[PDB]
């Protein structure tokens, strides 16, 4: 909390780089070596229309936010704050410069991502969040949105607001963050104060919320109405489509439904998730002894796999442009060019709230007048 | 910078500015961008072209004639002659700064293309001309048929730039010599400057009213030394500069001043003067009455001054506080100018460091200019029933009637001590107006007023800048009209008013909804792309339309609120809007057809699938394939006709549905490796995907009444409903339609691989 | 769900399919192993094959494309075809029968270094009724 005059001649800011609620980030150098940052201007006051309570509240959220993110400073992939300023006015917040944007743009140009990057993103946020779990410090905001890519794909956790630490015992009882990712836990809270509290198990469900919506593109629930949403959170009752996933391995499927348990004691943890076989990997080893019986299976697993090769091979069908005529579905490359060119003609109207989603894009439903029937 | 023009990809005379002649450039990474540019693209065998397609001096074109038909098809294709000046000024630029081994480079490949004449002296040609016979071979193998020497060569320009360039390789001569006034350090970046601003009190009431916050300000009296007067007598001033009689010179025209200009002090006759900025004058519009767009003005002119400030000194900026900046009661500012009263304390308000304090401290450290030219060398009855009503409504109904039936400058006899005329009481009722903040006659008797806004044709040319074309009035043909190059203020006043005809509001609303595009584009110039054309009519009815919807009322009604809204209203709808954040789907399609979004890559998808058919038949009109080869897709002019043909039908769902099938056509046909050799009608696709979808409806079990016809179309309006992708969606009926008619006219032999 | 046993077997059976330790199956290496059993498919096949199995064009493939090939569950059908290829190639001579000898050469072929002692032992741990001979169920109930 030093004078703002060590700011003023120390960093020289630069063009804006993006624009939020009530602040707006910009670039800014160091003088001393010419290194770039990215430098986050809060104004407490909200141009003056606040009232002392709320700019009161703001102050003691930031300090809460600083001397929490303070301890967390370290581990390599969580934002680095590299200096703090205070004003009677501004709060100025110095972190490192990512270079391009998050997850959202991303994953609107791209559709849709495949299983390559998944499992490296999937083990990076599984390494933060058990590290994260092990310091007793809590987040329930993960979001697409508050994870940055590098040039060279490299993820950091971001966007603490909501974090705050949880003494052992506790049970919290607060609700925060979009309907979306509520665990049913949280809604529970909402209905009923009988129910003792939530904890680690809402990132669980969130993790598996945000897996979902980059494997098949779209949020495992949605609805246009609040109330039949959460319904359909609280029936948990999440199905897989017919012509969509025939092309996807059966572990990831699995893993899928192991993330997401109604029931939170059978929520799979970090640890328990890192020892599952879709991130199973070697390097060398030589200690392979077994029974002969072992041999047989090794050498049949060996056979079975070159036959299997070539039949796998002979098992694609050609263009059909008869089929074409029929169904253009079902082939993959005219679903993916289909989809992609429905994203490029209509990708302004994907942003931010409830209100609208990728999920508005797609149309899976028969649509007839078995819409009539939507709810009591 | 990029381009030369809007017309030109690239013009090589773009090396004389950005070389040693009037260096004004900056961010030298589009000095390295251009050069870059330049070389790939105009870089022959013997010397470079001036720019693509030019025909000078050619075996073609009968060089007896001018005035060029329009039928450069190919034969002003690579054929391009040759022009040496701008290799010649390559070993001076860079000779200059500190370039050597690319001076060596450009001298040896210029020695070889030198021509030795009378006392075996260097002789500069004009032009290397290509040969009549080797031209089909240059076709198909550009850069690589020799040229021979043609037309006039004692080229002095050239020879004497080659002749200066020589002796300042030589080493007799420093590049400091040429230019005393230093001007090779336009590259050096210039780190910040810092602003001052001084705050003043109207009277002993505002400055008592600022205190009891803890600001210390000081009234307009007590500086007797120091004078300040609003802008237009200093520019009343500066329109007597240079001006003769013996040589009938008038000295400048008036114009308006920009805040550069005024925030530096000025001495008169031994006397110090201050300047207020210009957009805190209410004389000229109402603009100025919202605190918000004052607040906005001053960070976007602080932002302004802290970016250049290419003078010496720091900057000065007067603010008075005025009586209109206080609250209802009038015994407190308004929360806004006290916010950012606190912001420029503390040294930090929008984008810049502001500096706040006294006069007397700015004196001895601000620029200071010494001017020396200054130097001495029954109508009755309608009267009086106006007189006796009361409202503001009949108010402004019986002013206009008068004005226009017999009061343009008659006196209404309504005082009988004072000659009252009718210009005298409309601008008496602005005073009344003001204070009651009613936005329901202020623009009406601005109408009557004919007020303009001031730098509307800087707004207009900033707009058209950007290869933009504007369109001012409602649908449709002929009295819409096209604004396509710029236009002097009263021809541009003269046009917006004929365009507006009789409605008078219209030319105000397009005169506003015109500067907000204009000090929108600057700060976020990323919403105008998908767009090519923008009409304000069509802005402003879909306005009223929004509108309409969102209050649920009828089309009056709607027009007397959005009429009625804060001009901050009017900003943040129309950024809303900009932005773009049954009932859902069709209102969205509406909206696109409206503003006819096309994508990025549209006119090039619709140039390849032409290369590739004979042409698109619309509804009669066809698009022959013809046009392809007369133009390329980069120019404007198949962008227009595209758009025409597209803009036959009325409908926006229509035309949204036609991109759509059209782009579902471009993508099906990229499959196939074959030539249709037949037209293309857009509409039997449509209708054919239609039938498609209203059967398999019918199939599935659907009842009559979803199934629903609309009054005009023929189409389901479930379609309109229906999401583009999907397995249900509309893109899967196209493309089943447009390949049952591809197959309908293809010889039993579809043949498609990827 | 799975073991780690049959992680052990997977990965053994990993590495017996890259002779030289690389991380990687590699176009060379299949092409070995596939001529080795007595099949000869164009470069182009090879090419194609990579490209299917794999998820993009890099032409490579890694351990966990085989764990996935591997863990995938082929019905029924598929299976009793699968099973019969694998079987006509350990059944090359002409008698629906797997001997000893039958075994110690398809290893040897494959690239294995073990004794005559090993095969009689191995053969006589898996077969069941004792003729020295497995037949068609104690095969497919063996597989796994």
């Amino acid at each position: 909390s030093h004078s703002a005059q060590d700011f003023y001649e120390n960093y020289e800011p630069k063009e804006i780089l993006g624009r939020g609620v009530s602040s707006v980030v910009r670039r800014c150098i160091h003088k001393p070596t010419s290194q770039e940052y990215a430098v986050k201007v809060i104004d407490v006051t909200g141009g003056g229309s606040f009232s002392p309570e709320e700019v009161r509240e703001l102050r003691e959220a930031t300090l809460k936010e600083v001397d929490i993110l303070r301890k967390v400073s370290g581990h390599p992939n969580i934002i680095q704050l590299k200096d703090t300023y205070e004003t009677n006015t501004f709060f100025f917040l110095v972190f490192d410069l990512m270079k391009r944007g998050e997850l959202f743009d991303y994953l609107t140009e791209k559709v849709t991502l495949s299983e390559k990057e998944t499992r490296k993103i999937m083990r990076a946020l599984l390494e933060v969040i058990c590290t994260l779990h092990k310091l007793n410090i809590v987040h329930r905001d993960l979001k697409p949105e508050n994870i940055l890519l590098d040039d060279n794909m490299n993820i950091k956790l971001t966007d603490f607001g909501f974090s705050c630490q949880l003494e052992p015992g506790e049970r919290l009882r607060e609700v925060c963050g979009t309907p979306s990712y509520l665990a049913p836990e949280i809604i529970e809270c909402s209905m009923n104060e009988d129910h003792p509290g939530y904890g680690k198990e809402v990132d669980m469900w969130s993790t598996g919320v945000i897996m979902y919506t980059l494997l098949a593109g779209s949020p495992p629930f949605w609805h246009r109405k609040q109330m039949l949403m959460l319904r359909m959170i609280m029936s948990g009752n999440y199905q897989f489509g017919s012509p969509e996933w025939d092309d996807y391995s059966d572990t990831v499927k699995d893993l899928v439904s192991r993330f997401l348990v109604v029931q939170p004691q059978n929520r799979y943890t970090a640890e328990e998730a890192l020892a599952h076989p879709f991130f199973q990997q070697y390097l060398v080893e030589e200690v392979r002894h077994f029974s002969p019986r072992g041999k047989f299976k090794v050498i049949a697993l060996t056979v079975l796999a070159s036959v299997r090769i070539y039949y796998q091979y002979r098992r694609v069908k050609p263009v059909t442009r008869e089929i074409v005529i029929r169904d253009p579905y079902a082939l993959r490359p005219l679903r993916r060019l289909i989809d992609a060119y429905a994203f490029r003609i209509y990708g302004h109207w994907v942003k931010k709230g409830q209100q609208q989603n990728r999920a508005a894009l797609f149309e899976n439903t028969p649509k007839a007048v078995l819409l009539s029937l939507a709810e009591e | 910078l990029p381009r030369a023009s809007t017309s030109k990809e690239v013009d090589a005379s773009l090396l004389s500015v950005v070389s040693f002649p009037a260096f004004a450039v900056e961010d030298s990474q589009l000095v390295e961008l251009t050069k870059q540019e330049i070389i790939t693209k105009l870089q022959g065998r013997y010397g470079c072209c001036r720019f693509l397609r030019d025909g000078y001096k050619t075996p073609k074109e009968d060089p007896n004639r001018l005035y060029y038909e329009p039928a450069e098809l190919k034969l002003f294709e690579n054929i391009e002659c040759e022009w040496p000046l701008f290799w010649t000024y390559f070993i001076l630029d860079g000779v200059f700064s500190g370039n050597a081994e690319q001076v060596q480079e450009y001298k040896e490949a210029l020695e070889a293309v030198l021509i030795k004449g009378k006392n075996g002296v260097p002789l500069l040609p004009e032009l290397y001309s290509v040969p009549p016979d080797r031209v089909d071979e240059e076709y198909q193998n550009p850069h690589t048929v020799d040229r021979v020497p043609m037309g006039k060569l004692p080229h002095m320009w050239g020879q004497s730039l080659y002749i200066l360039g020589s002796l300042m390789a030589e080493g007799f001569l420093a590049p400091g010599e040429i230019d005393p006034l230093n001007r090779r350090f336009s590259t050096v970046p210039k780190p910040d400057v810092v602003v001052q601003v001084s705050i003043l009190a109207e009277t002993e009431e505002i400055k008592t009213i600022l205190k009891d916050k803890g600001i210390y300000v000081e009234t307009i009296a007590e500086v007797y030394p120091i004078r300040v007067q609003p802008a237009r007598i200093l520019s009343h001033i500066y329109s007597s500069l240079g001006c003769n009689n013996r040589m009938k010179l008038s000295g400048r025209p008036y114009r308006h001043m920009g805040v550069l200009g005024t925030s530096k002090l000025y001495d008169i006759r031994k006397t110090i003067f201050t300047f207020t900025p210009q957009f805190i004058d209410q004389q000229q519009f109402y603009l100025a009455l919202d605190n918000k767009m004052i607040v906005e003005m001053l960070r976007t002119d602080l932002s302004y001054l802290c970016s250049r400030w290419r003078m010496t000194g720091q900057p000065t900026i007067t603010f008075p506080i005025s009586h209109s900046m206080l609250d209802e009661d009038g015994t407190s500012l308004n929360s806004s100018i006290l916010a950012a009263l606190r912001k420029m304390q503390d040294g930090y308000f929008g984008g810049a460091r502001v500096q706040t304090g006294k006069l007397s401290e700015f004196l001895t450290t601000s620029c200071c200019t010494h001017l020396s030219f200054m130097d001495p060398g029954d109508f009755k009855a309608l009267v009086l029933q106006l007189k006796e009503t009361s409202s503001l409504q009949e108010q402004a109904d019986i002013l206009y009637m008068l004005y226009t039936m017999k009061g343009p400058d008659w006196n209404t006899e309504l005082y009988n001590e004072r000659s009252a005329t009718v210009r005298e009481l409309l601008t008496e009722l602005y005073g009344k107006v003001g204070e009651i903040r009613h936005w329901g006659l202020i623009r009406y008797i601005s109408g009557i007023l004919r007020k303009k806004v001031e730098a509307l044709d800087e707004a207009c040319t900033d707009l058209l800048s950007h290869q933009k074309h504007l369109t001012v009035g409602l649908p449709p043909e002929p009295r819409e009209k096209t604004i396509s190059a710029p236009l002097p203020y009263e021809a541009l006043t003269q046009l917006i008013d004929e365009a507006s005809e009789g409605d008078m509001s219209i030319s105000i609303l397009t005169q506003e909804i015109m500067v907000y595009l204009a000090m929108y584009m600057r700060t976020q110039p990323g919403l105008f792309a998908e767009m090519f054309r923008l009409r304000i009519g069509l802005i402003i009815q879909v306005m009223a339309t929004e509108l309409a919807h969102s209050l649920r009322c009828s089309a009056e009604e709607a027009t007397e609120g959005l009429m009625n809204l804060s001009p901050s209203a009017m900003k943040n709808l129309l950024h809303h809007i900009l932005s773009g954040k049954q009932g859902q789907w069709q209102r969205r399609r509406r909206l696109d057809g409206a503003l006819n979004r096309v994508p990025v890559g549209f006119y090039q998808k619709v140039w390849k699938v032409l290369q590739k058919c004979h042409g698109l038949s619309v509804e009669g009109f066809v698009l022959p394939s013809s046009t392809t080869r007369e133009m390329t897709p980069g120019e404007i002019k198949f962008s227009v006709h595209v758009e025409s043909v597209l803009n036959r039908v009325p409908q926006p769902e229509y035309r949204q549905l036609l991109v759509e099938a059209i782009l579902v056509l471009t993508m099906l046909a990229d499959i196939e490796i074959h030539s249709i050799g037949s037209i293309i009608a857009v509409e039997k696709i449509v209708h054919i995907a239609n039938d498609l979808f209203l059967q398999e409806q019918k199939t599935l079990g659907a009842d009559d009444t979803m199934l629903a016809k609309d009054p005009a179309s023929g189409i389901c309006t479930l379609l309109y409903d229906s999401a583009p992708s999907g397995r249900f969606g509309t893109m899967t009926y196209l493309s089943k339609a447009a390949a049952t008619y591809v197959q309908e006219f293809l010889p039993h032999s579809i043949c498609a691989m990827q | 769900q799975l073991t780690e046993e049959q992680i052990a077997e997977f990965k053994e059976a990993f590495s017996l399919f890259d002779k030289d330790g690389d991380g990687t199956i590699t176009t060379k290496e299949l092409g070995t192993v596939m001529r080795s059993l007595g099949q000869n498919p164009t470069e182009a096949e090879l090419q194609d094959m990579i490209n299917e199995v794999d998820a993009d064009g890099n032409g490579t493939i890694d351990f966990p494309e085989f764990l996935t090939m591997m863990a995938r569950k082929m019905k029924d059908t598929d299976s009793e075809e699968e099973i019969r290829e694998a079987f006509r190639v350990f059944d090359k001579d002409g008698n629906g029968y797997i001997s000893a000898a039958e075994l110690r050469h398809v290893m040897t072929n494959l690239g294995e270094k073990l004794t005559d002692e090993e095969v009689d032992e191995m053969i006589r741990e898996a077969d069941i009724d004792g003729d020295g001979q497995v037949n068609y169920e104690e095969f497919v109930q063996m597989m796994t």
